[PDB]
């Protein structure tokens, strides 16, 4: 019934986000929010490298225009974050590819 | 503010939240107590003769 | 009996409201209570926790909706996960401010 176009947010972990064994290791969440239809693709780049294992996408749940949320989980490793490495977040939607860059610089 | 707040010295702060800087800046405007009082002297300087001649 | 962990995702340095997400993960058992503080007061709105989901591990989610002007101003944002009579708080502030 309506085509919108999806909101891309990705969270990182904070500067004392880190725990376990070394290396220490944590995760990224890439969500997908008030996106029509309900199909939908989530891919994760790292420096333009496409990651192919260590994520774990949660099935579509729902949230008058229907609307859907998908939530992706990808792991990264410390030394990874610390080497000022840049993770995007590729989401396809009807052809349609958002991008959305995050790194630890201020 | 009112009258008697400000010859209290009270301690005001004003912070900007701007997207460029995460840190809000503080700024203290107070004024300071404890000053002596002056009666202001008002002299005035005419021009010199040597100034009048370019007309 | 394994006590949860606790991990609080920030928003990017770089930019975005935002959101709060407190994770609980290879915890037992499923019933769990999870909230939300704010410089040390009771959050009695604004926080929605989403339903239990099994990974045998659960995994909570929950989700805290905050304003770009209260985090820059260096607010403190506590997790609260009590299980099995044990209560976990992990302090998290923006690292660039």
């Amino acid at each position: 019934v309506a085509e919108m176009n999806p909101n891309v947010n990705v969270f990182v972990p904070p500067r004392d986000g880190f725990s376990g064994p070394a290396p220490r290791k944590s995760k990224l969440i890439c969500e997908a929010t008030n996106f029509t239809p309900k199909p939908i693709t989530v891919s994760w780049l790292k420096d333009g490298k496409l990651v192919e294992s260590g994520f774990t996408t949660d099935p579509v749940t729902i949230e008058t225009p229907q609307t859907y949320k998908v939530i992706s989980t990808l792991t990264i490793s410390e030394i990874d974050w610390l080497n000022l490495n840049v993770y995007t977040c590729r989401v396809d939607h009807r052809g349609l590819t958002f991008l959305k860059n995050v790194s630890s610089t201020c | 503010i009112c009258e008697d707040d400000w010859n209290s010295g009270e301690r005001f702060t004003c912070t900007v939240t701007h997207t460029d800087l995460p840190s809000p800046l503080k700024q203290t405007i107070s004024r300071p107590k404890g000053v002596a009082l002056h009666r202001p002297d008002v002299y005035l300087l005419p021009p010199a003769r040597e100034q009048l001649n370019l007309r």
